[PDB]
């Protein structure tokens, strides 16, 4: 197709966990949750990352914990039979702000907000992908391009047209340690948030990865030696015919 | 799968006249010392596959010296093809050394088993 | 046990091969020998002589396919631009 | 005699991996089916392991698997192992597919072993796709209902079938049932295949890279191929380390991470990349009657191979003109694949066609064409008359 | 020297395995420990431990 | 030479099922391998296409078996045929192990095919018991849960293995999909231990009902030995029939059907019946490792057997003794069957003990003592000196 | 193939059995005979010979365990009646 309907390609961005040894920055995946409270939380689901994982990762564990009593969860009725509500404990999962697909559909103009669980290992581009989209808002759309009304122009959405109006302005939040809150440090903060929910095994699995292919590395070596080794008595055998007799 | 005397056929049709001799010759020639198994040292009656019936009894009729050389030819182009190298130019086989020998032997054993399949394949006039 | 039928290779001792004479055939236990013997030498050597026999067969067929998919891939990407419109519904319709 | 000559699965074991006499002359392209047989038992270990997790209805199967990406010990290792140990499977299986297509080892004494190897290739495809369809993503379930929707071009008895197949009126829950357990059911007929494959095998010995009679020099199994096999095992474990640990989903589509919904068509419903130059042969054609048909004879058309080629030299280690046409089949192929993945757009239906019929002419036209030209060859340069 | 150490390790089988697995279990606890120290010393400033004595400090 | 024996599959089966000489002889106590390899090619059938429509979750495993009691057609026949069909597997396979140990085919050339018996006979009671935890009602969970924390008795690492064999902290949704998981998997590997049976029969030859050797008149298998295999397995399956149709639950307990909850213990917590035996000798001795290895001995005490008969005649088919205390035997291991599903009370633990005393002392006292005894008995009456 | 070890029985031809000379065995076609011939007097008679010979090896210890059997279950029935609970506790210590 066009490119309009192929979306804009994303460039590739220097991230600081782009590369074989590096890892997760944990205080930008602390400063991408409170981005996602203040900001995300009013449209966007995030229901498969319980608050179990977010201890010893972004906050600690009387602060998850704090954070846990804000919501209501179900819970199994009583004597009587009637339904009862507590506040969450850590096992349960992050609570969505729409109760179905209905409202959430009705209170955005029809367009299902997707499950953020999951949405950069979802898309083609990844991080970059999810930042330039944060930050890939024009003021106006191109000279020619007609929208259909409450649809904003996003040009790496492929389509043209995000049903996403432009949210993340200057000094939206205030973060909690002190770093200046732009436009393009509370997208990063936050894709790189959504990208610790879409992989919590990044760390564990990097380094299992490094044990695994130094192991395996100096086996393939010692295994090409040990070859070469018991092969030296076939690759050096010498063939010699003199013409046999005449009967 | 191709039958030697269809082979033979062809080529000795090509061969004997003379303008499709000198057109198709050369490039026989270019093909034969391009396809590269003169520098294993061996000649082109090794390669054939030797598990057809026809095959079998073509190698049980070649002469006793012969089949030594092209035992000795075959296990010395096993090991210097076992230990990635080639043979040196002293033990290349030449061109005018790689005489068919095993020629006569295969085409008169088809000859021998085809007469058999149209013998038993024979109908009288009815 | 049942003997089924006749096989192009047998067992250790009678393999079915031709009858061999006057072949003889030495060779060093490896012990007494050096691994890694010349693996220099045959490494920028050996592994040159082996590829410049055996590149024109592979370089040939795959410069032809990628210079097909290139020059396909590029058309293609002009006819869904801005000033191959025209072009499009006429190779279409 | 020994014991392990006497007992009887210690024989057994011995005539196939101890002192199986081997050609002394195999490269490592003969190695291919150790690490066959080595990525098959890693697919069945990893997907047991994975099976004691997965949970197979519609609304708990992606759910399901990325609990198991999230919740259980491990188990990314798994779920990775699986998914990755699954394209390594196919892309070691296509090169020992060429091989045994480049080396002639589909000639005259073990087109048993090359009509056997064709069968494990079929259902291998098979329970492949049953596994992609399995784990319900927007890829899965949308290629599941489109490979379906072309299964019902048969004339009187389609709806029938595919009604049948789908267990309901469209790709669902009772499909996903079934696709889990005939997921499971496949390997355990490929591992039975894999045996007969086996003993096809040794009753006539390994072919080598020369086309000759590999009757006079012989070497055991024991002390050598296995470390040759024990090298190339050890480079395809850092490959698939390599491939699991540091970039995942590189080989992955990456719409299968969201949940299937049969309301939203992706845009582009290309499979998994190994079923790739068979879903191109089959978007080739525009009527999918013949299409699925074609697609079916793309596959068994490895079948007339051994009937077709005419050459009397075993393989083409020693010829010019079939290396040449198989590397132009080899890089078709891979221009096959390429195709599958793009859009039905205008150079890309001319090129999927003229790449199928180049595909399809390999086998029927090139070959015995070029095989009795470079037969007559040989004996015009050879015979001086 | 070394007919000593072909005597006291390589004769046998069994002390050669026995060294074998007490190689394997000295060799893994320290490499696993010194890799993962390596990977933890390798992000200073990016990991939970650091960024909370910074938080806390 | 014929096909059947040139063609190296056909050769296989020509070996195995068409010309396999067997002794000329045999009764109709033979044909009891057939009629398991039947019943074993049925129960994998059956199941696999119930396996189609069950869900193996702890919310769906029981609604997901009644589900298929009553809304997928004909499904009432299939999970009858499998829950009946393993009570009929079970009891061909205590005829098929008494033939063995009555006939003398423990003995001298086939103590390994013995061996690979009794491995046949823990991995199927293994996987009958896990198919009977997949159905989770009151019987089947706290059964799982009973001879779990039996399993727990192992003192320093046995909680650690029985949360482990849990996957949690008692039976629940890990336990029942690791469950669904193993009673897939083992009958896969019954399978290849049923080839390792015939394979390691084949190599000496079946006995005969007299003890003396078959190999002076012999018989081939296929026009003979085919058809009353036949007629044993119409018989087989006119009972079966009678046994699916006509009264289905009158051999499983009445309260499977009751829905798995885990707070209320239904009072007799008996298992199936063909593992009340063993859960007899379980039972029999107060504490409760010790009963668990008594369980395991009872259970693997048959390879005792060849080497503690010292009977020089084979086969218990002209002896006298031998055949009334074999007898004796047999009606013990009826009787701690019926033990094993009374209440622990007041002349049951005391026939339960001396039942599975007498039980433990057919194979370690009684055996070489009567053997003995009628050895020198036959030379006394024989000779006259 | 690898000839493996001997055991004791071949196949048709060399059996390993012992070798006879003598014994002469003349059989008749089933088309020639008559099947189902003397079912009822092979029914009737021959039955209860085999009855008559093999049932006091299954009946005596049959007999033995079903009358310790019923002697346990109505023991066990008089002691969980009213007529036993002074037995019952006297039984239980
Ligand atoms: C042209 C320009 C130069 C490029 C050359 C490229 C080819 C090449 O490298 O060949 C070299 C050389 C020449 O090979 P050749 O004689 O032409 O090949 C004949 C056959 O290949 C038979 O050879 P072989 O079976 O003896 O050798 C096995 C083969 C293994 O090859 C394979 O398994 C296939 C790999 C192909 C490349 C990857 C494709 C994916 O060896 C390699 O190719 C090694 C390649 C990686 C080297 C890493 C260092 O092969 C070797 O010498 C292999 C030995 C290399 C050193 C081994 C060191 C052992 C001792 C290690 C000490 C202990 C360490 C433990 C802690 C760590
Ligand atoms: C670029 C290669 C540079 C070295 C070179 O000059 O090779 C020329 C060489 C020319 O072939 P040639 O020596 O005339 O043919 C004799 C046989 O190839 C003789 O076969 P071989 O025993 O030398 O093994 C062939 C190949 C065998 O390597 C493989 O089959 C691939 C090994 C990967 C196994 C795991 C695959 C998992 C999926 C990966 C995707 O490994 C090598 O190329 C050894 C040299 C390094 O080209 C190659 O063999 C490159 C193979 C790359 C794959
Ligand atoms: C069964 C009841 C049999 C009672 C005993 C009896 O009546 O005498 C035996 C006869 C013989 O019957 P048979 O056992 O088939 O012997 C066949 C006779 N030949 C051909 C050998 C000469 O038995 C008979 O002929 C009885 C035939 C009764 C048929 C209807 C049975 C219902
Ligand atoms: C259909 C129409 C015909 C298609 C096929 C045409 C023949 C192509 C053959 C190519 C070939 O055979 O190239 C194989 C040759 C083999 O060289 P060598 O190792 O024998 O050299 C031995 C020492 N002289 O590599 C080369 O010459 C290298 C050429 C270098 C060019 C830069
Ligand atoms: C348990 C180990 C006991 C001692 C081992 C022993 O003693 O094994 C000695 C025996 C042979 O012994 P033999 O033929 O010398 O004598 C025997 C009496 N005449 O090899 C074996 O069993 C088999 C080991 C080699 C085959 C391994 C196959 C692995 C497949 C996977
Ligand atoms: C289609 C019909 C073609 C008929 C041709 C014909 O008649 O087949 C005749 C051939 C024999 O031919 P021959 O040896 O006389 O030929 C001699 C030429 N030189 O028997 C066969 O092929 C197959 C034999 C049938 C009996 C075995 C069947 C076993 C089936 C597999 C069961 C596996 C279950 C257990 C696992
Ligand atoms: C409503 C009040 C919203 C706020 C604040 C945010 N988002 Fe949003 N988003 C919203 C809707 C209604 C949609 C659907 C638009 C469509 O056509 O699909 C979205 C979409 C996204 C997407 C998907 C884009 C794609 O290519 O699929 C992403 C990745 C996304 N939104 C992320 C996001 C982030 C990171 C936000 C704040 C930090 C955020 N959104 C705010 C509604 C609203
Ligand atoms: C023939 C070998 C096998 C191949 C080639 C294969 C291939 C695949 C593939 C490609 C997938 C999809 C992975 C993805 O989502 O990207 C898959 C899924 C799956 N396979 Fe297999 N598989 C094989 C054997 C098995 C076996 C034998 C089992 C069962 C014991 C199994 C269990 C699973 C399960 C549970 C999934 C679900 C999705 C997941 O958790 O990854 N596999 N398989
Ligand atoms: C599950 C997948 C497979 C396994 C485990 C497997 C296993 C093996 C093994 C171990 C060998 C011996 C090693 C060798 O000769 O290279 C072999 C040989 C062979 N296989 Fe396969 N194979 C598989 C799939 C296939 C396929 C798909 C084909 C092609 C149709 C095939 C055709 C062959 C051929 C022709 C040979 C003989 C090669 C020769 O001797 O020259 N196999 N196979
Ligand atoms: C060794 C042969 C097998 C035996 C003895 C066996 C035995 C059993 C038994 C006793 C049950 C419980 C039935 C009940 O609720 O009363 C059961 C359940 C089950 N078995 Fe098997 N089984 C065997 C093989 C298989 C195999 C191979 C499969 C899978 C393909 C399978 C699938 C099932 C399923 C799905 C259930 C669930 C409950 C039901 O619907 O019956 N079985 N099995
Ligand atoms: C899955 C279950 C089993 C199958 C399919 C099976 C299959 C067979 C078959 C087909 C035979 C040959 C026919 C015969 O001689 O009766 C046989 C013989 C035998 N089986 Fe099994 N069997 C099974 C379980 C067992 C068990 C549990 C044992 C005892 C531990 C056992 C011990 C034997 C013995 C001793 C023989 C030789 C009988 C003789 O030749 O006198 N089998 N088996």
């Amino acid at each position: 197709m066009t490119a309009a309907e192929h979306g804009l390609h994303a460039p590739a961005y220097a991230w600081s966990h782009n590369g074989p040894f590096e890892t997760f920055d944990h205080a930008s995946i602390r400063r991408g949750y409170q981005v996602y409270r203040e900001v995300c939380a009013a449209c966007h689901s995030l229901d498969r990352v319980a608050w179990r994982t977010l201890v010893g990762v972004s906050h600690t564990n009387e602060e998850v914990r704090n954070m846990a009593e804000e919501f209501e969860y179900d819970d199994e009725p009583d004597e009587q039979g009637n339904p009862k509500k507590r506040p969450g404990k850590l096992s349960d999962y992050i609570p969505g702000p729409y109760p179905n697909e209905q409202a959430a559909r009705a209170a955005n103009q029809g367009a299902l907000p997707p499950d953020l669980s999951l949405i950069v290992k979802a898309r083609h581009g990844g991080c970059d992908y999810i930042f330039s989209l944060l930050t890939g808002y024009p003021d106006e759309p191109p000279a020619g391009v007609a929208l259909p009304p409450g649809s904003n122009y996003n040009p790496y959405f492929p389509g043209g047209s995000i049903a996403m109006a432009r949210v993340l302005f200057d000094d939206m939040v205030e973060y909690e340690d002190g770093t200046p809150a732009t436009t393009s440090q509370m997208a990063k903060d936050v894709t790189t948030f959504l990208n610790w929910c879409a992989e919590p095994e990044h760390d564990e699995r990097k380094r299992l990865g490094l044990k695994t292919v130094i192991i395996l590395s100096s086996l393939y070596l010692l295994s090409i030696w040990v070859k070469k080794f018991k092969w030296a008595g076939i690759k050096t055998r010498k063939f010699v015919f003199n013409p046999p007799k005449p009967r | 799968p191709q039958s030697f005397t269809s082979i033979a056929r062809i080529g000795d049709y090509i061969l004997k006249s003379p303008v499709l001799s000198k057109l198709c010759v050369p490039v026989a020639n270019q093909f034969i010392n391009l396809a590269g198994y003169k520098k294993l040292g061996l000649k082109f009656d090794d390669l054939i596959a030797e598990e057809n019936p026809i095959m079998q009894t073509a190698l049980r009729r070649l002469p006793e010296d012969e089949s030594y050389a092209r035992a000795y030819r075959i296990i010395r182009a096993h090991q210097t093809e076992l230990t990635h190298h080639l043979l040196p130019r002293n033990e290349w086989i030449k061109a005018q050394e790689d005489v068919p020998y095993l020629l006569p032997y295969i085409l008169e054993a088809e000859a021998a088993a085809k007469e058999k399949d149209e013998l038993d394949n024979i109908e009288v006039s009815k | 046990g049942p003997p089924s039928g006749k096989t192009y290779m047998g067992w250790w001792g009678h393999m079915g091969g031709p009858k061999q004479k006057g072949i003889t055939s030495y060779a060093v236990s490896p012990y007494a020998q050096k691994p890694l013997q010349g693996i220099f030498h045959n490494a920028v050597f050996n592994s040159f002589r082996r590829f410049k026999s055996q590149f024109l067969y592979v370089l040939i067929p795959a410069g032809i396919y990628w210079y097909w998919w290139k020059n396909g891939n590029e058309y293609n990407e002009f006819l869904y631009s801005k000033a191959g419109r025209e072009e499009l519904e006429r190779v279409n319709v | 005699m020994a014991f392990r000559k006497s007992n009887v699965y210690l024989s057994l074991v011995n005539s196939y991996i101890i002192d199986s006499p081997q050609p002394s002359s195999i490269n490592y392209w003969w190695n291919m089916g150790s690490l066959l047989g080595l990525c098959l038992v890693i697919q069945i270990v990893t997907g047991i392991f994975m099976a004691m997790h997965y949970s197979s209805n519609i609304e708990l199967a992606f759910s399901s698997v990325e609990h198991i990406m999230r919740d259980v010990h491990n188990g990314y290792i798994l779920r990775y192992l699986h998914a990755n140990g699954a394209s390594f499977f196919f892309m070691v299986m296509f090169m020992h597919m060429a091989k045994g297509l480049y080396y002639g080892s589909y000639r005259s004494p073990r087109v048993t072993l090359w009509n056997v190897g064709v069968i494990i290739f079929i259902l291998t495809i098979a329970t492949a796709f049953l596994g992609y369809c399995c784990v319900y993503g927007q890829m899965s379930h949308w290629g599941a209902t489109v490979i379906t929707n072309l299964f019902s071009a048969i004339p009187f008895v389609g709806n029938d079938i595919v009604s049948w197949l789908w267990g309901g009126f469209s790709v669902s829950n009772p499909t996903i049932q079934r696709f889990f357990a005939l997921h499971y059911l496949v390997p355990f007929i490929i591992a039975a295949m894999v045996i007969m494959h086996l003993m096809a095998l040794h009753i006539h010995g390994s072919s080598n890279p020369l086309g000759i009679t590999g009757n006079l020099d012989r070497i055991p199994m024991h002390s050598y191929f296995i470390f040759k096999d024990l090298v190339t095992v050890f480079l395809f474990m850092l490959i698939l380390a390599l491939f699991v640990f540091y970039s995942p989903n590189t080989l992955g589509h990456p719409d299968n991470y969201i949940p299937g919904n049969p309301l939203v068509t992706p845009a582009s419903i290309v499979p998994e990349w190994y079923l790739l130059p068979f879903y191109a042969i089959l978007r080739s054609i525009p009527d999918k009657l013949l299409g699925v048909i074609t697609m079916f004879a793309a596959i068994l058309v490895l079948l007339v191979l051994p009937f077709t080629d005419r050459s009397v030299v075993r393989g083409n280690t020693f010829k010019v003109l079939s290396k040449f046409f198989f590397f132009i089949f080899v890089f078709n192929f891979v221009l096959l694949g390429q195709i599958g993945a793009c859009h039905v757009e205008v150079p890309y239906v001319l090129m999927g066609q003229i790449a199928t019929f180049i595909y399809f002419a390999y086998f029927l036209i090139i070959v015995p064409v070029i095989s009795t030209i470079e037969n007559v060859l040989f004996y015009i340069g050879r015979v001086n008359k | 020297s070394f007919s000593s150490l072909y005597k006291t390790f390589f004769k046998r089988n069994a002390v050669f395995v026995g060294t074998i697995f007490a190689g394997a279990f000295v060799f893994q606890t320290v490499f696993d420990t010194a890799i993962t120290s390596w990977y933890e010393n390798h992000n200073k400033g990016k990991l939970w431990k650091d960024v909370k004595a910074r938080i806390a400090a």
